[PDB]
């Protein structure tokens, strides 16, 4: 997400007990419109496994 | 602003004239026309016809 622009800051939803993730989490742009952007081009991004979902 | 960065990364997530000399094949016919060659048509005794007795 950085090469969109400067991403302020990111955190992923891990279980408490094991050390891997949910496969979900969230992160914050420094600019609305770059993450409206980011969005928007990642709305349906197709990836390995399962298409991407960004909201 | 619109970030142009953001704007580069989403271009890149969605992204006299002549008849030119053309080479011609010369002739390579599978078979002659007429195969069998002909013979002089005038040869050096068809040159001379007859011999000429004049007086003069």
């Amino acid at each position: 997400f950085a090469q969109f622009g400067d991403l302020k800051e990111v955190r992923l939803a891990r279980n408490k007990k094991t050390g891997n993730s949910r496969h979900y989490g969230f992160l914050e742009f420094v600019n609305k419109e770059d993450a409206m952007i980011a969005q928007e081009s990642m709305n349906n991004y197709l990836l390995m496994g399962h298409l991407l979902q960004v909201r | 602003a619109p970030s142009a960065k953001a704007t580069a990364a989403k271009k890149a997530v969605v992204k006299t004239f002549r008849l030119p000399k053309t080479l011609k094949l010369a002739r390579a016919p599978k078979y002659a026309s007429k195969a069998v060659p002909h013979y002089n048509r005038l040869d050096s005794y068809k040159v001379i016809e007859q011999p000429i007795t004049s007086e003069t």
